[PDB]
């Protein structure tokens, strides 16, 4: 279940390794274009936090998200700024959130008396007044209930399928990253001058075994000449020394 | 909740010498039999640490942050559980808070509205209880909290014979929050003057709080009337300093020097060497610095005429 | 001239609906300047729209303006009695400074 | 403030011509970067640019009307002057004078007068 | 200081900067190599292009020579291309020295009409006129200070 | 007409006497920056060989092109050696290529068994698989189309 359009949800995601080869790799998303980044360099950026929008809109109004786009979904029911950094994907969900004989929880806002700034949520249902004169109590003259449900049923023809679309936002290296790619590790080599890049650090020394412990915090090594003596097999967690051939 | 116990028995705080506190590993590097020198944020040998203890008698007011501190307790009876910084501590705000009172390490950063004096204590019991568990009364928008693993700690109200002496030090690296610990056990120094140790001490955690702090309290644990059991707890500060450090071929700290302390020192340490034969050596430079700055500009208004170049039709 | 503009829009009051003025791409140019005007009958009519989505000062923020490909959409949300009159586009040309349109009446009910 | 009012005969026989006049009060029309012009609009169909004027002695007719229309301005008296010859039944319109900007295209339009051939 | 103004089309703005060639950069405002100060630009449509156009703007097109940096004096005589001896009106291998521009508000970037202002001056070595703004002090004596 | 990124077209051009001041008539030429040779001495230089490649790309992608940036079209596409002598030029042509229906017939890779050298073509169109199951025939799981 996800939320509407008016009322929808954004959580925070954040300290964590995100693998978006597999968000990619799954099939039945369509939309995937990322404006402010590259579609496949999302392996190798680090960021202060990920913003994870998610509700449901009808199929034709899914191009609206970019910005710039004036809508009705674009201007009362859910609005981005000029300077969205980030990307959006979107895919039908006329399986799953229709129902039999049309699933009418799916509703929308249409009367309101202004415009509201971006990312603005408000869950009052009160009557707009479209007349100049007041109106008070129930249902009348000038001012109608503001909200119509959805007509979401799998009978119903191209367009008229419920899309679920999601929003992925960060912002770019102004705070200690917490969301970056994965990485992947290849061989191994055991006391022998070899080239080898160990966290982020190039060696060709070879790696020994000697009296000397590591403290649970010491992690490297160098010598007199300030050169690199002695780093921690990422592999396994054994003592190394280092010196070249 | 809180209770206002005020009757302060406010006693003039405590100095004491630093005789060879605040080294520590500055570097996750390995080293072996090497004179290292090296410059950092470092606590001053003699320097005049402030000592608060408390036993009727109750010593722990909020006390002014600057620049990373050293914090040492000296217990046997776990009276000291937590800590309070932060620059205002009145719900504007974020603060720190550190409590390890039970169950494992809390840690938050938050704007909370203390009361005029919070305790953990001050309860009828002996053995006692955490009387006023949540002494912030409020918590308007904060996000960093997290809670982790105990530390070694003690049972029961016990006064004198302090076997164990916690040493940490708290590093403000341009936000990032650095914790690093050390622990000494059987303690047999009595709790009046500092003892004559020298112990490396070991990097924990790093924290991204990023926040004015310029204040703080110790947190530690029927207010009206109570004797409490002896607490003793040193505070040091640290500034830009620079050290040599001692490697032996096992690779721990053995012993370090100050640079710009002494004379003595200073020429030991521009000689890469601990000791010194007889003899004259030349040194760092001398100079002195200005008393204050002036500027001279001449002394007319007549605001230029730049709107009319740029708005000429 | 070479310039069109459907004359007549109908709709339902409370509502929005929108009318459109259309040409030829090569006449008006790749420089829009699309403008709107709003005339009720016995006095001279007056601006609503200057530029492409752009209303000046003494706002009507049910007005709304789009620039298609070769046309000049104005919509009109929350309608009420002063819908009753004629709309005019004016657009620059290249060859000649004019507009000719002959302009949007609107039905209302 | 600024009102555009028009002045000028409005029966007319073809033979004859016209003059109208458009005396406008509340701007100098001497600033540089305001014109004026006038646009009329006949009966049963749309509106019609005749011409405008620039404030440095700038003129712009029509492309069908050069040498009928004749536009003139006297900023001393705040006063605009057009002359249209051999005029036709299918002239008769209504007459507006209106201020010209480069952003906004006509801003204020006058109240207007209207115009009709007959003996 | 000293301001310089004038008008020129967007598609020539980068012949402003020192080490450029061009119609306007050679026979109109030649730039020194070594310029101190900086130049503002930005674009003037909704005032100075009008609907039928713009012509009392002129710009010189033939000239014997390059002209030396900072050349302000105009001269309209007749200018003669070819080896003709040419007086009087223009004509074959007489072209005249200056030509207009045009501006419509339908044309495109590039064409739109710019006002440019160029600041130049040297740099403390005579009595400062010019000052920017900060408060005066006392003038103290005799001590270590930072003038 | 221009062809795609993966196609870029090689000319020839030899014993011919070269003006590049008509290059710089056009307006849009916005981009034009080079990196062996300063751009305004080109009208008194000599070659030996001389090759133009032309192809279009989006907006935000230009800036790739320039030696030693990482990322899709710059390795996967096209891309410079590190130590290349000439230079760029692009301008907008929305007005051309871009339609209000959609122009269809540009495509690009983004899936590759591995980066490639500067100054080759790559025209097989073989899916790309991932997993380790053997993917036949068409586009499956973990194998899909690489235009
Ligand atoms: C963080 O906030 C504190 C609290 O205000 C700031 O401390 C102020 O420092 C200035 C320095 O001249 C003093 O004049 C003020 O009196 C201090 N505040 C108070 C309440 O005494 C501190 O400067 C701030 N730091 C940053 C980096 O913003
Ligand atoms: C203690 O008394 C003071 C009065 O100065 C009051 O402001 C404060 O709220 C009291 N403490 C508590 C916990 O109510
Ligand atoms: C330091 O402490 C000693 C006593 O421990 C005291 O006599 C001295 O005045 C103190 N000096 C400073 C600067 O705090
Ligand atoms: C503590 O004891 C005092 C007196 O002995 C009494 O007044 C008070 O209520 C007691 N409080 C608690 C929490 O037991």
């Amino acid at each position: 279940r996800f939320a509407s359009v008016y009322a929808w949800n954004r959580k925070r995601i954040s300290n964590c390794v995100a693998d978006y080869s597999v968000l990619y790799n799954l099939a039945p998303f369509f939309t995937f274009k990322c404006y402010g980044v590259s579609p496949t360099k999302l392996n190798d950026l680090c960021f202060t936090n990920v913003y994870a929008d998610s509700f449901v809109i009808r199929g034709d109004e899914v191009r609206q998200i970019a910005p710039g786009q004036t809508g009705n979904i674009a201007d009362y029911n859910y609005k981005l700024p000029d300077d969205f950094t980030g990307c959006v994907i979107a895919w039908n969900s006329n399986k799953l959130d229709s129902k039999v004989s049309g699933n009418y929880n799916y509703l929308y806002r249409l009367f309101r008396k202004s415009n509201l700034k971006p990312f603005e949520r408000d869950i009052s249902t009160e009557i707009y007044q479209a007349g100049n004169k007041p109106c008070n109590g129930v249902a009348g003259f000038n001012c109608y209930f503001p909200l119509r449900s959805y007509s979401f049923r799998p009978t119903y023809g191209v367009g008229h399928q419920p899309y679920r679309v999601v929003v992925l936002s960060f912002e770019l290296l102004h705070a200690p990253a917490t969301v970056c790619g994965p990485k992947k590790s290849t061989n191994l080599v055991k006391n022998k001058c070899v080239n080898f890049n160990f966290n982020g650090l190039k060696g060709t020394g070879v790696l020994t075994e000697s009296n000397k412990k590591f403290l649970p915090f010491q992690q490297f090594g160098r010598d007199i000449a300030d050169t690199t003596d002695a780093v921690r097999d990422p592999q396994t967690l054994e003592i190394l020394d280092i010196t070249p051939c | 909740q809180c209770v206002n116990l005020t009757t302060r028995t406010q006693l003039p705080p405590a100095y004491t010498n630093s005789f060879t506190r605040g080294v520590y590993y500055p570097d996750k590097v390995f080293r072996s039999s090497v004179l290292h020198s090296t410059q950092d944020l470092f606590l001053p040998f003699f320097s005049n640490v402030t000592w608060f203890h408390v036993i009727k008698r109750f010593d722990n007011p909020v006390l002014p942050f600057n620049d990373g501190v050293y914090f040492a307790s000296i217990e046997k009876s776990n009276i000291i559980r937590g800590w309070i910084f932060g620059t205002t501590l009145d719900s504007k705000t974020q603060s720190l808070l550190i409590v390890n009172n039970a169950t494992n390490v809390v840690i938050k950063v938050c704007e909370f509205q203390f009361c005029n004096d919070p305790f953990l204590d001050h309860k009828n019991n002996k053995s006692w209880m955490e009387s006023e568990f949540r002494v912030y009364s409020s918590a308007n928008n904060c996000t960093f909290e997290y809670v982790s693993q105990p530390f070694l700690m003690d049972l029961e109200g016990k006064q004198g014979n302090f076997k164990n002496l916690r040493e940490f030090v708290f590093k403000n690296i341009d936000g990032y929050f650095k914790i690093y610990s050390k622990h000494t056990p059987i303690l047999v120094r009595e709790p009046e003057d500092l003892p004559q140790g020298f112990s490396a001490l070991e990097p924990l955690v790093d924290l991204p709080i990023g926040i004015n702090i310029t204040r703080f309290q110790t947190l530690l644990a029927s207010s009206s009337g109570w004797t409490a059991g002896a607490a003793a707890y040193y505070v040091g500060y640290l500034q830009p300093r620079t050290f040599l450090l001692k490697y032996n071929e096992n690779g721990t700290i053995t012993d370090a020097v100050d640079c710009a302390l002494d004379p003595l020192s200073e020429t030991k340490c521009t000689l890469k060497s601990f000791t010194v034969e007889k003899g004259i050596y030349q040194t760092s430079n001398f100079r002195v610095q200005p008393t204050e700055s002036i500027v001279r500009f001449p002394n007319i208004t007549n605001l230029c005429p730049f709107d009319e170049v740029f708005n000429a039709t | 001239s070479a310039l069109t503009q459907p004359a007549s829009v109908s709709g339902s009051p409370g509502q929005s609906i929108t009318i459109s003025c259309t040409g030829t791409s090569s006449d008006v140019g790749g420089s829009n300047y699309v403008s709107w005007y709003q005339h009720h009958p016995d006095r001279a009519p007056k601006l609503l729209i200057y530029e492409v989505t752009n209303r000046p000062s003494g706002v009507s923020n049910r007005f709304s303006g789009s620039k298609s490909a070769n046309t000049a959409s104005l919509t009109i949300s929350g309608l009420q009695a002063e819908d009753e009159a004629d709309y005019y586009c004016s657009s620059y040309t290249t060859t000649s400074t004019h507009i000719l349109f002959g302009g949007g009446t609107k039905l209302t009910v | 403030q600024i009102t555009l009012k028009e002045s000028g005969p409005t029966l007319v026989k073809p033979t004859q011509t016209l003059t109208l006049t458009c005396n406008f009060s509340g701007f100098s029309l001497n600033t540089y970067g305001v014109g004026v012009g006038w646009i009329r609009q006949p009966p049963g169909k749309a509106l019609e640019w005749l011409a405008l004027i620039y404030w440095d002695g700038d003129e712009r007719y029509g492309p069908f009307f050069k040498n009928k229309v004749t536009i003139a301005k006297d900023t001393s008296k705040n006063q605009v002057v057009l002359t249209m010859t051999n005029m036709d039944p299918v002239d008769t319109a209504t007459y507006y004078c209106a201020r010209h900007l480069i952003p906004t295209i006509f801003d204020y339009w006058g109240q207007g007068t209207l115009v009709t051939v007959s003996s």
